[PDB]
RNA sequence: GGGUGCGCAGCGUAGGCGGGAGGCGUCGAAGCCCGCCCUCCGGGGCGGGUGGAGCCGCCCAUGAGACACCGCCCACCCUCUG
RNA sequence: AGUGGCGAAGGCGCCCGGCUGGAACGGGUCCGACGGUGAGGGACGAAGGCCAGGGGAGCGAACCGGAUUAGAUACCCGGGUAGUCCUGGCUGUAAAGGAUGCGGGCUAGGUGUCGGGCGAGCUUCGAGCUCGCCCGGUGCCGGAGGGAAGCCGUUAAGCCCGCCGCC
């Protein structure tokens, strides 16, 4: 019947989701649930402009996971981020070269991450140059990891500083268009 | 207050499914298929059938209190086809007209970096 | 205990008994303003508020008549105790 | 991701590290004809199949069901066993095809691309861009010339010097 259905829908309460502290604690959205603990473990997908409205960084997607509740207010943690399909496809064209590196990182605070960085060149280049560029990416990311910690790592990786450094130092082997950091996953926590 | 949901569309050469959830995708609100609104199996993916199911789902969502909606459109993918059917755009326009506000739109057709073997038989279908 | 009733034709959810032509309005109401719950969202039952003095029915239908007022049941899904 | 590259051929595409084979370029470096082909003999050799041991997601011979059909031991649909995968061995086959045996000298060139080297100009000073030349690989056009023709044409299916296999 529809009686129990309406009963179920009307027994459901709403909760307000909140971003973490090294971001700005915002009001991403709302979640229904009957009980409080059916909400522990839930992934909100948003973009970076919604948080801080820079009109250009609309292609970045962040994923926040629910881990705690206090009344009708839930608080999140950072889980990972990835670029957008449309952006990546518009980038990777024919008669160019794509160079991707995937590395495992441990920050100053003991967080373990998997970072996937990407580079694009203007022409159909050799393979030794690919490998040199990959080594550059690796060195820079390891250095930034040993010198920085989670919050700054993520904020820089999403704002586009590490990408600028990567591009500037890889411009010594072959010029470059649209260097970027494409993905981060969190694997562990102390 | 303004609440947003998410519309997953599964489109094929044989049916169309519209499914509206909250932003988390863990709480379901409405679910309607092309096979609930016709009696011919050869009409389930007709964009009119898609329009109708979209309208039903949107009105139920509005009744429940949903105002905005993001959109993820999908084809089966994997080893099957990677191209959606013709009911997806119909459903999107119908959701727009029903009275909901629309946000982001994305395609989520799962694609194989390299994967399993499809069903043809090294010669495909021969009819 | 809190809530909960379109067999038809219907001013409309007449549910059924005994009494009840009589019941109320400062033991303050309408008409007008915004709101949670029940449910065939039918439609009422419910609350703070401009409001300051009318409205039900014996008057017709329906087999059993009034949400006319007093005591009691019942169909559900719910809140406390022992 | 290429009309591209390496490999005797079969064949070889995620990343980092180690061991290993061969070719080109550059070279007033070393030996000093040590070379070519190769009967008989040997080594490699897709898929499928066999032996022995493990594993088993998807696909799927055989098999079983539903339809289509005059019938349908098939095409279409739903399921499914060996097999496809790893270790250690056998079998020795294909449109294994450039359907074109290997080496050497000669008989117009043009235009692309891959690697290396040289010389000029640009530069954001980049293992970077452009233009030209020599060597080697790999393609598309084409004149004499050749051929039954289709077509080949300095990567000959042309004229010469050789060896083996075959009709």
């Amino acid at each position: 019947r529809a009686a129990a259905a309406k009963d179920k829908w009307k027994m459901k309460e709403w909760y307000i989701v909140y971003a973490p502290d090294f971001f700005g604690s915002k009001e991403i959205g709302l979640t229904p649930a009957d009980d409080p603990e059916k909400v522990i473990g839930r992934v909100i997908e948003t973009t970076l402009k919604d948080l801080t409205g820079d009109f250009t960084k609309g292609h970045v997607k962040l994923y926040f996971q629910v881990y705690d509740v206090k009344g009708q207010n839930a608080y999140t943690k950072f889980k990972g981020h990835t670029l957008a399909r449309s952006y990546i496809r518009s980038l990777v064209r024919r008669r160019t070269t794509r160079v991707d590196g995937i590395f495992n990182i441990t920050t100053k605070d003991g967080y373990k991450l998997r970072v996937m960085g990407m580079v694009i060149a203007y022409r159909r280049i050799q393979t030794s140059q690919e490998r040199a560029i990959r080594k550059i990416i690796q060195d820079i990311i390891y250095k930034k990891a040993e010198e920085l910690n989670f919050a700054d790592f993520v904020l820089q990786s999403v704002n586009g500083q590490i990408a600028s450094e990567i591009a500037k130092e890889a411009r010594k082997i072959y010029p470059i268009k649209r260097a970027e950091v494409r993905k981060i996953k969190v694997l562990a926590e102390p | 207050k303004e609440k947003w949901g998410v519309a997953h569309i599964y489109s094929s050469y044989n049916n169309t499914i519209i499914h509206i959830t909250d932003l988390t995708g863990a709480e379901t609100i409405s679910r309607w298929s092309g096979g609930m609104v016709v009696k011919a199996d050869r009409d389930e993916p007709s964009p009119y059938a898609a329009m109708i199911a979209a309208r039903r789902a949107a009105e139920e969502a509005m009744e429940k209190g949903i105002t905005g909606v993001h959109i993820k459109v999908r084809a089966p993918g994997g080893s099957k086809s990677k191209s959606p059917g013709p009911g997806a755009q119909a459903a999107i326009r119908a959701l727009s007209r029903a009275g909901l506000r629309i946000g982001r739109v994305e395609d989520v057709t799962p694609i194989p970096h390299d994967g399993t073997r499809p069903k043809g038989g090294r010669r495909g279908r021969r009819v």
